[PDB]
């Protein structure tokens, strides 16, 4: 019945991580910066500098 | 929106650099050079894709006249034998303040 | 397998190249013959001035006037528009 | 709502034009150039926009013409080798104080 949908008797919190990292390359180093090339913006609202 | 580094400083506008705040009069494809060094700043520059970049395509020249150019570079601002303008073997050179 | 091809970009490829020749069709033939052997499209090497005089007739100088007038035209949001999508 | 700049000042109804407040009589291409020159001082002009803008599209002829046009400048206003409207090789001119 839709009452387990709508009282939450049936959900789950779930959690995922997302590893990432930049490291020495001959090319020079990888930076995690703003500076991302031919992005719009109202997809970087939600990024901090 | 000048860029700087260091003690070289530029300004988009008019062409010219300081360095340690002495104006100094510069080659056009020299400044190109040193526009590139600035706006890649902390990553090694190598040959190839200096030239590919900076240069045109239609280059039909040798490789020593990019070493001859940072040669230039090298006694216009960082006369030094040590030099912010470091240099890698087979992989170019790089702007860098030495550690 | 990094070396193999997309399949999607390679049809994005041609369309775009379809586009250009909408393009450069559109504008003058003496333009698009003189851009596209300044880029090296057709063939595989572009091409310096006095190749593109001693090929047309013409002194250097006209043929970076008539390259000014080719990215002139170029910057009309008419075909500004229609290819700066295509990104 | 008259332009000025350094030691040169312009009315846009009447279209004269003051060098250190002595009266000039001035071309009105030149005129043109000059508006440009001052609308845009601190930033290079180089050729290619100044046939783009200030002249016509239709303009077929040779390049030494508007270097002619700079040159009554320079015996117009700034007589000095030396002289607020200054050159760059390939960049064209640009009008700023020496420093």
């Amino acid at each position: 019945s839709n009452r387990l949908v709508e009282e939450d008797v049936l959900t789950s919190i779930h959690i995922e991580e997302h590893e990432i990292d930049a490291r020495d390359t001959k090319l020079g180093a990888e930076e995690i910066t703003r500076d991302i090339p031919n992005i719009s913006d109202e997809v970087l609202a939600d990024l901090d500098e | 929106v000048r860029l700087t580094f260091a003690d070289i400083e530029l300004d988009e506008e008019t062409h010219e650099v300081w360095k340690a705040g002495q104006p100094v009069s510069l080659s056009p494809t020299e400044f190109t050079l040193l526009r590139y060094f600035v706006i890649n700043a902390g990553t090694v520059l190598s040959k190839p894709k200096i030239l590919d970049h900076v240069w045109r395509y239609d280059f039909g020249g040798d490789v020593n006249v990019v070493e001859s150019y940072v040669s230039y570079l090298r006694r216009k601002i960082d006369t030094g034998e040590k030099r912010l303008l470091h240099t890698l073997r087979g992989v170019g050179y790089v702007l860098r303040e030495p550690r | 397998d990094s070396e193999a091809v997309v399949a999607v970009d390679a049809v994005s490829f041609t369309l775009l190249q379809d586009q250009l020749q909408s393009v450069l069709d559109t504008l003058s033939e003496r333009e698009a013959g003189v851009v596209r052997l300044r880029f090296g499209l057709t063939d595989g090497q572009p091409r310096t001035l006095d190749e593109i005089g001693q090929v047309y007739g013409v002194t250097r100088e006209r043929i970076r006037q008539i390259e000014s007038k080719t990215m002139s035209k170029l910057r009309h949001p008419s075909r500004s528009q229609v290819l700066r999508d295509y990104l």
